[PDB]
RNA sequence: CUGAUAACUUCACGGCGGGCUUGAUGUCCGCGUCUACCUGGUGAACUGCCGAGUAGGUAG
């Protein structure tokens, strides 16, 4: 009884992470205006290499899929036809069944990133005793990182290129009755609740 | 002429160079980097809290251009000799060694590690020497043109035991170069590269047990050696080769087509026997010629 | 429009006995491979917050 916006990716120029995030940077001005929880992830073509077309639009509530739908975008986009409304269906309750999670490890790991971690350590420890040095602290010389495909995001209220990073992972039939969030998740302070793709 | 067995061997021997992490409790540390995966790409950056980076090299000036190394020939055997034996006299070693010195000194072997640094200092060790270390202190804001090395207290002897070095046989002079580097916190440090024929695979070496890079011992022979510029209508100072090879477009100068490569000056050495026994372009070739036969190379065909 | 026209070769079967290739053997002396080599990430994935934490989480 879940719904999908199945949507088309056609003109076989186009980037597969700048689309994903402005048809989502668009979903991120939506919950600051009229703030619900409930719109999920759900990449029908997420491939291994090169992720491909589809995107989907999941929820239970199922009328705000189309509220979201006309928000100044496919009102903009709609004659160059980059994109069409797909035919508003419930979604059959035997498919395939994955889940979308924030990762935000892999943030955390880029040389600059690790100097923005010590840099915390060295304050919050204010607590006094040993005096401790920066030597002991590295990574070593092997992270085996295989794919997770990034989305680029320029942040709403300051100037910086932040960056997202969300991965698969199918099993688990019962979690999350429609507790998503801003950006649409699996990991922070509800559930890891899955996504019926 | 070219009788198809002639080879000289080269006269400046540079090697590998060495990153130290110096402490601010005056501890030195290699500095080693982080692989990330066939797919493989390496990333290297100065570790925080580090005061600055060091880095150390050593390089000779030995007489190996007086006579080849296989010559097959007396007939380009004794012309030869006279060739780089009356360069001696008409013209001198001056203006090949201050060229050869300046690279070493402005920190020219460092590629693209100088490029958003506050502070470098270089300091050389040369032997056969009595006295002191030589200084190059804060070399972007006081040392920039030919003339502030010549306001220099130790120019005059460091221009020499090179002119020595060309001109006695079995000369030799040995420099130890040192540098430390004042760069930003977390900074990005560039290496070598491995060529791996068809990515950024850092060259690197063990230093105290833990992996280091290295910078290449070819790739700081070529920092060096770009002091040509006598290519007509010349702009930029390219690396000695023998057809003007210019590396970051894919053209060369120098071409045979225009008569000034080196096989066709090579072959005029009975021409320029009568000049010298004129300062107008015979001079300004011979400073390419001289420059081939420190590099080396086989001359043959 | 053929040295033309037509055309059933068949039934049965025990190769067997015996057997010493041997003796002997010194592959040695001499030897220079070498000279010369750029792989090319501009700035680029930035800054917090909880937790004792090189574990873990969490923000725009």
């Amino acid at each position: 009884k879940w719904y999908y916006k199945t949507i088309t990716f056609l003109p076989e120029l186009c980037n597969n992470e700048s689309l994903a995030a402005k048809c989502l940077r668009v979903l991120h001005g939506f919950n600051y205006q009229y703030e619900t929880r409930n719109i999920g992830v759900s990449f029908p073509l997420w491939c291994d290499a090169t992720v491909g077309k589809k995107i989907s639009f999941v929820s239970k509530n199922k009328i705000e899929l189309d509220l979201l739908l006309k928000q100044h975008y496919f009102v903009q986009m709609e004659q160059l036809q980059y994109f069409h409304i797909s035919n508003t269906v419930l979604v059959p309750e035997d498919c395939t069944y994955v889940s979308f999670r924030r990762c935000q490890s892999i943030d955390k790991l880029t040389a600059a990133g690790l100097a923005r971690k010590i840099r915390r350590l060295e304050k919050r420890a204010l607590s006094r005793g040993e005096q401790f040095d920066p030597s002991s602290f590295a990574q070593k010389e092997h992270t085996a990182i295989a794919h997770y495909h990034s989305l680029g995001e320029s942040s709403k209220q300051t100037n910086r290129n932040f960056r997202l990073n969300i991965r698969m992972l199918s099993e688990q039939p019962r979690e999350g009755n429609s507790i998503f969030s801003s950006y649409g998740l699996s990991n922070s302070e509800n559930s890891f609740q899955p996504v019926p793709l | 002429k070219l009788p198809t067995n002639l080879a000289y061997e080269r006269s400046i021997d540079p090697s590998d160079v060495c990153f130290f992490v110096v402490w601010p409790d005056d501890r030195k540390t290699p500095l080693t980097y982080n692989s990330r995966t066939p797919h493989q790409v390496d990333f290297c950056h100065v570790p925080y809290g580090a005061s600055h980076i060091e880095c150390s090299f050593s390089v000779s000036f030995s007489s190996e251009l007086r006579q080849p190394y296989k010559c097959n020939s007396s007939k380009v055997k004794q012309t030869l000799v006279q060739l780089v034996e009356l360069y001696e006299t008409k013209i001198g070693w001056t203006e090949l060694a201050t060229r050869y010195l300046m690279n070493i000194c402005n920190g020219k072997w460092l590629w693209k590690n100088t490029r958003k640094a506050y502070c470098w200092n270089i300091v050389l060790t040369p032997w056969p020497w009595n006295g002191e270390k030589v200084g190059f202190e804060d070399i972007r804001t006081n040392y920039t043109s030919r003339q502030d090395f010549k306001n220099n207290k130790n120019w005059s002897a460091i221009v020499e035991m090179i002119k020595t070095a060309f001109s006695s046989t079995d000369g030799l002079a040995i420099f130890e170069v040192r540098a430390t580097l004042h760069l930003p916190t977390n900074a990005m440090v560039r290496p070598s590269q491995v060529f791996t024929e068809k990515s950024r695979v850092f060259q690197s070496t063990t230093i105290d047990g833990e992996r280091s890079p290295i910078l290449g011992a070819f790739k700081t022979g070529a920092a060096i050696a770009t002091i040509d510029d006598w290519y007509p209508e010349a702009t930029e100072p390219l690396r000695v080769g023998r057809f003007g090879v210019h590396r970051e477009d894919v053209t060369c100068y120098r071409h045979p087509s225009t008569g000034k490569d080196f096989f066709s000056i090579l072959q005029q050495a009975e021409h320029y026997i009568e000049v010298l026994s004129p300062a107008q372009e015979t001079i300004n070739d011979m400073h390419f010629l001289m420059a081939n036969l420190i590099k080396g190379g086989m001359f043959q065909h």
